[PDB]
């Protein structure tokens, strides 16, 4: 299948 | 918010991409030539490097290039799929000693992750964790340049 | 004249991390 | 770890002129480097030590609107072109660089930070030269070591055509002078 993105990493810690 | 690192996974097993010059890169042993999912359908590789274990789609939704290094340095760190940063000291050009050693699980599933400067700037792709008696003590990565000349 | 006012922030002391849902 | 940096707008333009005019600022401060504006220029301002420094040239002798009113200067150095207020209830502060490292990283208003090689007690040359345009609205903003300690403030840009190739700062050492003056 697809490779999916289950998840996301902001370096800058930023919160927002 | 946006991310520059997006946690991946396929059926077998789970990486990591990073977002650089517009692309997302991850390594070829972890993707192999699928396709990345998107909510319009699954998009295919711009890029698919076998020789260098490097593949690339097109920067997915949610996500923020990252910067190229220009500062030479050797003082790099790696940033783990738990957020994790572990200070590797550049020992060549596609290799770098953790200045600490970790068990190979804490850097499991880590491969596609950025090798980040002192400022942050992308130095290189985590490759593969080099690792004696199940201890990372440095590592194997794929450097910006290859990613610049690929494209 | 008046006061100079802040407008924004730059945060440094901030570390990766994995974005909520 | 290495030198990452976010930048959040806290307000407008219209909100703003209000709270020069007030001097009240009722809002919650969080950062090491505050983005700064005055009715006719925006630009950065670096909490060293306790004290929320700046470029003189673009604060003047200016108040700093705060909560309990405009807050008046603690030091004005027209010659050092340093102003600095009592840093802001909220803000964290950075302190002074003590490795005497010459590969600097230049912090700007947009959260990039930028490598600068040191070339002298007040000039450092970017790595890789930028249009002055990325510049604007950088000054007062920090240079920091590797380690993330203060070096500088970047004042002024080293512009060729519009390409900036080098940055003049004010060394951490004129903000102790300007302190003991
Ligand atoms: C700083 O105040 C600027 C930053 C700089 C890159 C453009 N610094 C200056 O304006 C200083 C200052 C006078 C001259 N300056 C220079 O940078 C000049 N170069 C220079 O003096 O070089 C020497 C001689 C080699 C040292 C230059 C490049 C010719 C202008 C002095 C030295 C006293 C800053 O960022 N200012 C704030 C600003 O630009 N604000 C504007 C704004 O709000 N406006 C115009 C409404 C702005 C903000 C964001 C984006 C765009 C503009
Ligand atoms: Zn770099
Ligand atoms: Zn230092």
């Amino acid at each position: 299948g697809s490779v999916v993105i289950v998840g996301r990493i902001v370096l800058s810690g930023k919160p927002a | 918010v946006e991310g520059e690192v997006q946690i991946v996974s396929t059926a077998t097993q789970t990486f990591l991409a990073t977002c650089i010059n517009g692309v997302c890169w991850t390594v070829y042993h972890g993707a192999g030539t699928r396709t990345i999912a998107s909510p319009k359908g699954p998009v295919i590789q711009m890029y698919t490097n076998v020789d260098q274990d490097l593949v690339g789609w097109p920067a997915p939704q949610g996500s923020r290039s990252l910067t190229p290094c220009t500062c030479g340095s050797s003082d790099l760190y790696l940033v783990t799929r738990h957020a994790d940063v572990i200070p590797v000291r550049r020992r060549g050009d596609s290799r770098g000693s953790l200045l600490s050693p970790r068990p190979i699980s804490y850097l499991k599933g880590s491969s596609g992750g950025p090798l980040l400067c002192p400022a942050g700037h992308a130095v290189g792709l985590f490759r593969a964790a080099v690792c004696t008696r199940g201890v990372a003590k440095a590592v194997d990565f794929i450097p910006v340049e290859n990613l610049e000349t690929t494209m």
